[PDB]
């Protein structure tokens, strides 16, 4: 189960 | 009493590698493990001190639009490759980086950190 902030963001 | 971080000067931006999620007593803290060729690799030992920049804190928004703290810690690019292929080496450097930030900025960060597997970096660039 993912972390709440574990989402891809293209820096 | 294991190994230790060694702070070198660096600008900055370098290049992101991965992101670590931990916390203080106040709130979420993100450690961005970055890498650059302009940062020395650890010195070859005759018989571990890891050189790394310890970036200034910068506030970012979490997924819920809430402010959190993020630190950019940059390490040698070639040493970073060795980190990618070594769970032992990687996790140690994390712990080393965390304790480097604790020392520099007087923080109490959570040892029990979690690895962001989708997000490589908290912030911009």
């Amino acid at each position: 189960a993912l972390d709440s902030d574990d989402e891809f963001v293209p820096y | 009493a294991h190994s230790a971080a060694l702070e070198v000067l660096f600008q900055g931006p370098g290049q992101p590698g991965f992101c670590i999620k931990t916390n203080s007593s106040e709130g979420k803290v993100f450690i961005n493990i970055c890498h650059s060729p302009s940062i020395p690799p650890p010195a070859d030992v005759t018989e571990f001190r890891i050189p790394m920049s310890l970036g200034e804190p910068h506030a970012e928004l979490d997924a819920k639009g809430q402010g959190c703290t993020a630190y950019d810690v940059a390490v040698n690019s070639d040493f970073y490759r060795r980190m990618q292929n070594s769970d032992f080496l990687r996790e140690l450097v994390i712990t080393i980086a965390r304790e480097g930030l604790e020392d520099k900025y007087n923080l109490q960060l959570n040892p029990e950190w979690r690895m962001m597997k989708n997000r490589p970096f908290m912030g911009s660039i």
